[PDB]
């Protein structure tokens, strides 16, 4: 850790990125300058972006470095959060170019908000 | 036995040898045969080998021929080498300082395509030195040995490593040919693959791939499973085949005018053209089996390719990525792994024949350049080979390999075994291997691929430990130069009698068992968990059904000088090393005596060395004299063997042969007819058996010192003859002639009495330091520069060897005469002389005692050597105790009383070993020999003495008497017979002293050495030690009046001779030049007071 953090030309072996939707194209550029082995564990969401730079698309950030090779998987069902709050925040999200992809929440057995 | 005149030597061996000891210089004769393409090797190869057996000369020429020119018009070709009989013989070559050589001829054909004409001639290529049946060469008189070489085989080698800075595990690849340039690849600390074409700047790897005509589509179909290689592609500013070839011709030929065709002809005529890059059949085979290529194919095409330069990268990349399995697109599956570098499936043996092949190749390349120089400057159809060909270069190469190399060594003959281990030697140094940059600590170690191929023990003690070694006794050499050792094929658990000579690569694939493993009914094992080795030497116990091979014998992994150490499994390894390397440097004795307790490997080591004489043909003996022997065979042909008498070895020892046969003796073939310097009846006798008592004496055997009787001096037991050679040359000086005469300048005529007419010394006379040997006068009118005896030397003048120019025999540039005088000295054992046994037990001789004050036995027998108790257990060499015991058991015979059956300690003994007379001889093979049950109860038997009294009990001990006091030592002492060796480390050769003499006139100190008559180094640590005492005057004295001060040593000599107070430098003296030159620099200096 101390050898690496003190160096910029350091080639890592793996790179984990949480809340990935908040990195500018130059951030991904620097990263891929760090990991040539292109072993990534990117996690994120596009509808919950805060930065304006952001990505808005993984292909925009990756096809420049890993074209057609990058795998993509999306979790489908929702179980942790009730479906009441989910409909609340899904019709909240139903604004500003929603194209809403609400994951189907289940097992809500309590008092509504 | 299996030898005609084999003196019986009973053996405790309980195992049978399904394979006899192969020849012991068949590694220095098979290769020369190969080279000269003798018919013996031809047959041997046609049996198991190709149907077109090419030699080593044939191959060289075939690669040379045909010599075409740029115009493809006129061609030259060589073929049909042919050797005519030797001009002289070995003995003549030595007597005359000639060389043992045979003329070599070659058929040269000269074709012209214009006219279709031929001008064949049988041209002469010079005299070629020959390998004597003893495995030697003879050069200007001296026997010389061309020692084999251990070298990295050609091929591809991948080596992981760690980055000094990043401490990052990275990888690499290196392609090394037998001839040409190297080709490396790397995966860098930044995950960028790259290449190092001809060890130049590290440019990327896709550059190459493109320079061979690859499109990114191909680079991405072949690769693409990886993402560091694509990332390397992406960062190739030099996109474009021709831009890449420009990059390469630039990095190689930087700046100078380029060209595309030049580019292709460089990228081709550096790797793919089989005249500037060659992977000999071994490199091709290694590459093929490594990468998964060309399985079961005709290896004929021995050069690089474009498919392998790609499979190499692919292997590398699946290596960095942890992939264990590879499959070239069309090849066969393969294991992905790193390649060890000390392993012997990768190391290979350059034998003498290969070395001489290479130097002949050099000479021929030069002769070819000359042929060309001389072919396009002489009218066509009028030039003939004899005009195109100048052999003078080739001979030089030959005359430069033997005369001056590192693998061509003066023969190491202190004794037969010293020369026989100089030939089965394996040297990791010399041009072609590691020279100085890799004399580290991981190549000098033992590797489990040494089992049966290189001895783990026999390696000299000096600076070449782990570099030089000795080949084992059951080992031979593949044609590819890899070393092979035999094993026995197991099929279901039952040891077959079938042999297989495996090499390390093959061995690592199976489970190789051990020789002592038991067998009950035609082979099957008795146990269930038998012990074996494995790939990485990983000894393990395993079920006897998992087994696939087996060792023919123990003593497989040991050498000659180490299979002649009895009870070796009872001695640790450093002292066994000592024992071997001291058994090499043992001086021959006047009368030789062979060991009572010995090993079975002492008959062959003398037959297979060559100092014995053996019968070429069966027959009877017609005449026997000291010098000549004359045999009449059954075929009627009469043979005549001349014997060496008091000839000087290359180390001062004697080389006297002596007959052991009587007229009218029906000898067989291979039967010993004469014994050599250290043999008796045909088996190595390097020392003598002595009566030893293991006990401390009155301080005179303290700290590894030891005691002797004066008997060993009266009877000339440890006496040895040493001969010395002194030469003087009467060469030109331009002031007249260096003349050798008796009318010496004015000197005592009494010095001119032992000189013959010609001013040379008279045979039979005795000399002493200073005494004249040959009067040589160099003109001035005349001075005196004669040959006088050196310091610390004397002896009888044996004989003389003169070489004149009035015969024109041969003499070097500017000489008219040479005189060689030999002088002999009988040297007796003395206080200081080193002495040893085969177990690393060594010491100097502190006291020589009269026999009347030596511990004696109740029968009156005084012991001959006293050895102390304290050195045995901390040095871990008790094999000598066992040797002592068995020596007793053999000098006093034995009779096991079987009246009531065979004792239980003898239920494993070979019958014919239930009895023996006195002075018997036995054999304890290193790892199959005398045990301790077979040796405990075998000490009780011990037939009584002439008076019926048993002088040694069942524990190995007697009861001695103080020859001084008279009383018996109050405790029983361990007595027996031990085989003891006298060594070249003698004190007449080490005592050095100096008061005055010659200096170096460069550093202006005395010279360093003993022949130089020099002084002793007083160093820095010694000056520290001299300061810590507070001694200032000794230091001043030593640093000024003895070495450097040249105006003080004279004052001192004069003072002393006059008896006046030895002076003192009034003001230091090394200071004055520095004083001047600092004053000269305008820096005032004032010596104060």
């Amino acid at each position: 850790s101390e050898r690496a953090a003190a160096d910029r030309e350091w080639t890592y072996g793996h790179v984990v990125v949480d809340e990935a939707q908040e990195l500018s194209e130059m951030d991904w550029r620097l990263l891929m300058r760090r990991c040539p082995r292109r072993s990534f564990t990117i996690v994120g969401d596009l509808a919950q972006r805060r930065s304006p730079a952001g990505a808005r698309s993984w292909g925009a950030m990756l096809d420049s470095y890993v074209p057609g090779r990058w795998v993509y998987k999306s979790l489908s069902v929702n179980y942790r959060t009730p479906a009441e709050i989910m409909a609340v925040a899904a019709a909240v999200l139903a604004e500003f170019a929603p194209d809403a992809t609400p994951p189907d929440s289940v097992r809500a057995c309590g008092v509504a908000p | 036995n299996s030898v005609p005149g084999a003196p019986n030597r009973v053996s405790f061996a309980k195992l049978r040898e399904p394979l006899e000891v192969p020849g012991l210089l068949d590694v220095q004769t098979d290769s020369f045969e190969w080279l000269v393409g003798s018919d013996r090797w031809r047959q041997a190869a046609i049996d198991r080998g190709e149907e077109n057996p090419v030699g080593g000369l044939e191959e060289v020429l075939a690669e040379l021929s045909p010599i075409e020119d740029f115009s493809g018009s006129m061609s030259l070709s060589f073929s049909d080498p042919r050797f005519d009989e030797v001009k002289a013989s070995v003995d003549e070559c030595k007597d005359k300082d000639m060389t043992y050589a045979a003329p070599l001829f070659v058929t040269a054909e000269f074709i012209n395509n214009n006219t279709g004409e031929i001008k064949s001639q049988t041209v002469f290529m010079g005299d070629f030195p020959m390998m004597t049946e003893k495995g030697t060469f003879i050069i200007n008189g001296t026997e010389r040995v061309v020692v084999s070489q251990l070298v990295r085989s050609p091929g591809v080698y991948f080596d992981e490593t760690i980055d000094k800075s990043t401490e990052k595990t990275l990888h690499s690849v290196k392609v090394i040919p037998g001839r040409g340039a190297w080709l490396e690849f790397d995966v860098d600390k930044r995950d960028t693959v790259g290449v190092r074409i001809d060890r130049k700047r590290r440019q990327p790897v896709t550059v190459l791939l493109k320079a061979l005509g690859w499109t990114n589509e191909q680079i991405v179909e072949r690769f693409g499973f990886s993402e560091i290689m694509m990332g390397t592609l992406e960062k190739d500013t030099t996109s474009g085949t021709d831009e890449a070839l420009l990059d390469i011709y630039r990095k190689l030929r930087p700046g100078e005018p380029p060209t595309k065709e030049s580019a292709q002809t460089l990228l081709e005529n550096l790797f793919f053209k089989e005249k500037r890059y060659d992977l000999a059949r071994v490199g091709r085979y290694k590459v093929n089996k490594k990468l998964g290529l060309n399985a079961g194919k005709p290896i004929t095409s021995s050069t690089l390719t474009e498919e392998d330069v790609v499979a190499t990268i692919e292997y590398l990349v699946r290596l960095h990525e942890g992939q264990t399995s590879m499959t070239v697109p069309g090849g066969v599956e393969v294991p992905v792994e790193v390649d060890d570098i000390d392993h012997f499936g990768n190391r290979r043996l350059r034998t003498v024949g290969e070395l001489i092949q290479n130097q002949i190749r050099v000479g021929l390349s030069r002769m070819e350049r000359v042929v060309r120089e001389r072919m396009t400057t002489q009218d066509v159809e009028a030039i003939t080979p004899q005009t195109l060909i100048n052999i003078r270069p080739v001979v030089a190469a030959i005359k430069e390999f033997f005369g001056t190399s590192q693998l061509s060594q003066f023969m190491d003959q202190n004794n037969p075994l010293s020369g026989l281990t100089h030939k089965r030697r394996l040297s990791a140094l010399g041009p072609g291997g590691l020279s100085r940059e890799r004399a580290g600590l991981e190549v000098r170690d033992v590797h489990p691929s040494h089992y049966g191929r290189m001895c783990p023990i026999e390696t000299p003690e000096g600076p070449n430990i782990g570099l030089i070694g000795s080949l084992s006794v059951y080992a031979r050499v593949n044609p590819f130069g890899f070393i092979e050792t035999p094993y026995r094929k197991v099929e279901n658990g039952v040891v077959t009698d079938q042999i297989d000579y495996l090499t390390a690569d093959e061995e690592d694939r199976h489970v190789v068992a051990q020789a002592n493993s038991p067998t009950d009914e035609n082979g099957r094992f008795t146990e269930d968990r038998v012990m074996v080795r494995k790939k990485g030497g990983e000894v393990e116990f395993v079920s006897a059904d998992q087994v696939d091979y087996m060792d023919v014998s123990p003593r497989q992994m040991v050498s000659v000088a180490t299979a002649m150490i009895p009870f070796l499994e009872h001695d640790d390894a450093n002292r066994a090393l000592m024992g071997a390397n001291m058994q090499r440097q043992a001086v021959p004795l006047v009368r030789s005596e062979a060991p009572l307790v010995g090993t079975g490997m002492e008959l062959r080591a003398a037959i297979d060395a060559g100092d014995v004489v053996v019968a070429d043909k069966t027959g009877v003996i017609e005449e026997v004299s000291a010098d000549y022997i004359t045999v009449m065979a059954d075929d009627g042909t009469r043979q005549s063997y001349r014997l060496r008498k008091f000839a000087r070895s290359n180390h001062g020892t004697c080389a006297n042969q002596r007959p052991i046969v009587d007229a009218g003796q029906r000898v067989e073939a291979g039967q010993v007819i004469a014994d050599g310097p250290c043999t008796q009846n045909g088996e190595m006798a390097l020392g003598k058996n002595l009566l030893v008592a293991i006990m401390p004496w009155e301080g005179h055997n303290y700290e590894d010192a030891i005691i002797l009787s004066n008997r060993l001096v009266e009877e000339d037991v440890l006496t040895s003859i040493h001969i010395e050679e002194h030469e003087i040359d009467a060469r030109d000086t331009k002031l007249g002639a260096e003349e050798i005469t008796r009318d010496i300048p004015n000197v005592s005529d009494e010095v001119l009495a032992d000189l013959d007419e010609r001013g040379i010394v008279r045979i039979g006379a005795e000399v002493r330091d200073g005494d004249i040997l040959v009067g040589k006068v160099t003109p001035k009118e005349v001075r005196d520069t004669s040959l006088k005896v050196p310091h610390g030397e004397s002896g009888k003048v044996i004989g003389i060897r003169v070489f004149s120019r009035e015969d024109d025999d041969e003499l070097p540039a500017g000489v008219n005469e040479l005189v060689r005088v030999y002088v002999a000295q009988k040297r007796k054992i003395s206080d200081g002389d080193k002495l040893a046994g085969r177990h690393g037990n060594k010491g100097v001789i502190g006291k020589i005692l009269p026999v009347e004050d030596m511990p004696f036995l109740p029968d009156g027998t005084p012991v001959d050597i006293i050895l102390n108790t304290h050195g045995v257990p901390r040095r871990m060499n008790i094999g000598q105790i066992l040797e002592t015991h068995l020596g007793w058991v053999a000098k006093a015979g034995w009779n096991i009383d079987v009246a009531a059956g065979v004792p239980d300690w003898a239920s494993k003994l070979p019958e014919e070993l239930y009895s023996a007379p006195a002075d018997s001889t036995v054999a304890t093979p290193v790892f199959d020999g005398a045990q301790e049950g077979e040796l405990a109860g075998l000490l009780g038997s011990t037939l009584p003495n002439r008076d019926g009294e048993v002088m040694v009990d069942a524990d190995g001990k007697s009861t001695l008497f103080d020859g001084r006091s008279g009383e018996p030592f109050p405790y029983p002492v361990t007595v027996g017979y031990m085989y003891i060796l006298k060594l070249h480390h003698l004190v007449d050769d080490k005592i050095h002293a100096r008061s005055t003499g010659p200096y170096s006139m460069i550093t202006q100190q005395p010279l360093g050495g003993k022949a130089q008559f020099g002084g002793q180094r007083f160093g820095e640590m010694e000056c520290w030690a001299m300061q810590a005492y507070g001694a200032a005057y000794t230091l001043q004295e030593l640093l000024t009046i003895k070495s450097d001060d040249t105006v003080g040593r004279v004052k001192v000599y004069e003072a002393i001779v006059k008896g006046e107070n030895i002076p003192e430098p009034g003001i230091p003296e090394s200071f004055k030049v520095l004083l001047k030159e600092l004053q000269s620099l305008c820096l005032n200096v004032e010596v104060l007071s």
